[PDB]
């Protein structure tokens, strides 16, 4: 659970030669094409 | 200001005589007329409360008190009218 | 309302308050959020509160279209309501 | 700190979908991330 | 021993007959729409005197004769403990 | 739940009040015991008092009173809050398609919105204008 | 108008009670629980209002939705002057509420010895039993009121 | 679900027949309490009465609340909408 | 002890999470409920937050929930600790 | 086997293209985990139709039973997978298969109120009078649940 809601933590990294910000932008794009009622958020290192 | 309130007296001797426990009387009266928070359940993935209480129509009138039955040790169903008396009195709805 | 007054009686008075702001104060009042069984804290059946949001200051020119005059006219109109203490009030500079 | 160029993503059930539906949504996101090895590497669940 | 009772019977009796019961309301929410009466139900309240504790009914014998708490015990107001006794210049005193 | 003003006062309010001692910078204490089955004890502190320590100290004394309180009162939750008496704002929620009743909206706000708003820094108290859904067993005495 | 009389009787507003009945307010006007102005004056112990209401033809044997009369209330809350005034105006001394409780039962339970003697004098039944088969004497023994037990032989 | 609570077995009769909870009670998904009922310009509504934590900044807290509400809106059911019927912060922002 | 992930989540984790309100400078809250019979709720606070004030505020709000947890969980106790993932050393003790 | 365990994960996960490659390489279709669940069991439970069809084409036991006697049709019927129930029954799935509790696919379908599946099972000759260890029929379940639609279908 994350902020009181059912959650699933996903770890990953930017491919060789790519920045973390670019890898995050794509993850947001992919996440916006998921079924209705499935949200997302950044935690830990990604948050700060 | 003070308002009319329904004072009910449980006759301990009569309840003892009929074999009706005071815990069953207090629970039956409280649960029915006041409501009772029993335990929790899961409504669409979220923990929420389970409440037992009288359906509105059986906790509206003073005469409805006598419609509520408590089971004695011998198994006989005893109406509230058998072991209780009531009167109208005034008391505070908000004590500061 | 006086203690012992029902939720239905309080809604009847809340309707009259909501009606007044939506009809007599169209030019000044934007929205009314009325809550039955709530004052400054929860108080079932005999208590109600109405949160009034006015239109922008620019759209309310003059003294008679400002909060003080609006709440004065409102309190005066609601004085006619029977078995109800109904008054509009501007919350102070230092509320404490 | 974890790894640099590494991200920490939370998939959230925002509408009482339940565990089964959020898993299907996670599998849907992980499948799409695997189609971008150019951008994303080792995108995996942290859970069981 | 004479009435075949224990402190357990006394403690049980005090808990049952020195009780503050939540008994709910007549015309409480949610009501049957059109309900006029809204009154609190007052069941048992705490005992306030030695006289009331003294007449706590422990049991009724086969011959209808009743055993009260005062028949098996002395009833009086006395310290929670009798451990601390103070004197001011040999005179009975309390203090802080 | 289901308690008159006197029952609340004499089983909850008085018990908590008698435990409110060794509290630094206390100006006064006021309480209401309502026939709605509710008590509110407000402890007002000297200007420049640390509100964190004020809450901690009140909470420290409440925990001593907790086991003496009725089990029904403990299970309803006894909150301690450090907030203004007045409202910062009201967040209203409606259904413009009229597809959800007052009860439906109240439950959604309670189950999906209230908790996250309550945990937000600066929010001392959140009041739901409505009720969260519960499993309601409406008993019939004739059938019982 | 009958509503304003009930509130005036409760508050103890002697002058207001007269003004409302000068305009012809119902002296036997009943609230939600079935309490008349005479009920409220008897309960809160407003002797002056009890007298004023009765002379304007107030029902002395008016009973609430549980069968309690003003004499029940006056006897229970130790209003001796009001008990006397009520009884003189033909109040039923052996009146029984829905529980079979009488003015003597109530006065006896709270230990109002002065009122008990007045009730007995106006022909109160000492052997009158409630729904649980209890007399005023049974109450006197249980309460441990030894002064009361003697008066009831 | 109500269905699952409905088929709670209270007792098996002497002839083998079953007494379920739905046989002695109406089972619906209703509120913990029925005390507080809100309206927005006459329409059915709920909402959140937010109070500022002691010494906390009103504008920063208001901004933090709007940020949190902005997260929720995308996952609302059809028709559900946030309205702003009472806010003390806009005046602070505009007056300054 | 002997609890599955869902039992832990639906009787412990959800109850504690719902009562983590009115705590200052909370950035986010995460939890794991697993079939080892274990819940761990991690509350992460804004950089510069007094860790002692953060812990006492969490701890105090946990007592809001303690009476709502199962007796078995109340018995084991619910530890509130300042999180740290850096050991000075690990002292091993072996039998040869 | 190595591939047998890989097929279990693929069938469960719904990885159609992996299952395709595994069938070509000859991954054991009768592979079973500790609880006795075949790739067909997993596909039926998680509701993966194409893999159910591909496994049955590659000589999978349609009446494979777990260590508590449950078949894929039990799982398909219970979790409301109408198309998989049909495909299984057409490939000769025992419609009256009893688990160790005496529970049938009709019992499980009735308990979850899967009306379409119940009518498909009844069409393929499901014993409507079939009783579990507690002497309960699919009708007794429908009455207890208060399913008026299902109660009518089973009468």
């Amino acid at each position: 659970r994350y902020n009181g809601l059912p959650s699933m933590e996903i770890l990953g990294q930017a491919a060789p030669g790519k920045s973390t910000g670019e890898a995050m932008e794509l993850m947001e794009q992919l996440a916006s094409k998921l079924p209705t009622g499935v949200g997302y958020d950044w935690t830990g290192m990604s948050y700060q | 200001e003070d308002t009319p309130q329904f004072k009910i007296d449980i006759d301990q001797e009569k309840a003892q005589a009929l074999g009706v426990s005071i815990n069953d009387i207090n629970t039956t009266l409280g649960a029915a007329w006041g409501g009772s928070y029993v335990n929790d359940f899961i409504d669409r993935g979220r923990v929420k409360k389970v409440y037992v209480m009288s359906e509105a129509k059986y906790r509206m009138l003073p005469d409805d008190i006598g419609d509520w039955y408590v089971r004695a040790a011998d198994g006989q169903m005893v109406p509230f009218s058998a072991f209780s008396s009531s009167r109208w009195e005034y008391g505070s709805p908000r004590l500061e | 309302l006086p203690a012992g007054a029902t939720q239905e009686r309080t809604q009847k008075v809340l309707n009259e308050v909501t009606h007044y702001y939506l009809t007599k104060e169209k030019n000044n009042v934007e929205s009314v959020f009325a809550v039955n069984g709530f004052g400054f804290a929860p108080r079932p059946q005999n208590t109600g509160i109405a949160f009034v949001s006015l239109k922008d200051w620019a759209d309310r020119p003059g003294e008679e279209n400002k909060v003080e005059a609006i709440t004065m006219r409102a309190t005066r109109a609601f004085s006619q309501i029977k078995d109800a203490m109904v008054f509009a009030f501007n919350l102070p500079a230092i509320v404490e | 700190l974890g790894t640099a160029t590494g991200f920490d993503f939370e998939l959230i059930d925002q509408a009482g979908l339940g565990h089964e539906k959020l898993t299907q949504a996670r599998n849907q996101l992980l499948a799409e991330a695997a189609k971008h090895p150019d951008m994303l590497t080792s995108v995996r669940p942290n859970g069981l | 021993n004479k009435f075949q009772l224990t402190p357990v019977d006394v403690i049980t009796a005090i808990k049952a007959q020195n009780a503050q019961v939540a008994a709910g309301q007549l015309g409480g929410t949610p009501p049957v729409k059109g309900q006029q009466l809204n009154a609190s139900i007052i069941a048992q309240t705490r005992l306030t005197s030695t006289e009331e504790f003294g007449k706590i009914l422990l049991k009724v014998n086969q011959d209808g004769s009743r055993v009260l708490l005062r028949d098996v015990a002395k009833i009086e107001l006395g310290g929670e403990n009798y451990d601390i006794i103070a004197e001011f210049n040999g005179q009975p005193a309390s203090g802080l | 739940p289901g308690a008159d003003a006197k029952t609340v006062q004499d089983t909850v309010t008085q018990v908590i009040e008698q435990n409110m001692n060794g509290i630094d910078n206390l100006m006064y204490m006021s309480s209401n015991s309502d026939s709605t089955g509710t008590v509110q004890i407000t402890l007002t502190f000297e200007s420049g008092t640390d509100a964190d320590i004020a809450q901690v100290q009140v909470q420290n004394k409440l925990q001593l009173a907790m086991p003496l309180l009725p089990q029904e009162v403990q299970q309803q939750g006894v909150s301690v809050e450090k907030s203004s008496s007045s409202f910062l704002m009201v967040v209203g929620v409606i259904n413009t398609d009229g597809t959800m009743t007052q009860e439906d909206i109240s439950d959604y706000v309670a189950a999906n919105m209230k908790d996250a708003i309550s945990r937000t820094s600066g929010v001392g108290d959140v009041q739901l204008f409505g009720s969260q859904y519960a499993m309601r067993i409406w008993m019939n005495p004739n059938e019982l | 108008l009958g509503k304003k009389l009930l509130e005036a009787a409760r508050a103890g507003r002697d002058d207001e009670v007269r003004i409302l009945m000068a305009n012809g307010a119902d002296v036997n006007a009943a609230d939600v629980v079935g309490w008349t102005p005479l009920h409220l004056a008897a309960y809160w112990g407003h002797l002056e209002i009890v007298e004023v209401l009765l002379k304007n033809g107030a029902d002395v044997n008016a009973y609430d939705t549980l069968g309690s009369t003003p004499l029940h209330l006056a006897a229970h809350f130790g209003h001796l002057e009001i008990v006397e005034v009520l009884l003189k105006n033909g109040a039923d001394v052996n009146a029984k509420d829905d529980n079979g409780i009488t003015p003597l039962h109530l006065a006896a339970n709270r230990g109002h010895l002065e009122i008990v003697e007045v009730l007995l004098k106006y022909g109160a039944d000492v052997n009158a039993q409630d729904k649980f088969g209890k007399t005023a004497f049974d109450i006197s023994i249980n309460n441990g009121n030894e002064d009361l037990a003697e008066i009831l032989q | 679900s109500t269905e699952e609570f409905g088929k709670i077995l209270l007792k098996v009769n002497q002839d083998g027949s079953r007494v379920l909870l739905r046989d002695v009670a109406k089972i619906e998904l209703g509120g913990e309490n029925y005390d507080i009922i809100a309206e927005f310009n006459g329409q059915p509504a709920s909402g959140l009465g937010i109070k500022l934590a002691t010494g906390a900044n009103a504008l920063d807290t208001a901004a933090a609340i709007r940020a949190e509400l902005a997260k929720m809106e995308p996952f609302f059911p059809s028709g559900l909408k946030i309205v702003y019927p009472y806010d003390t912060t806009p005046f602070v922002k505009i007056s300054i």
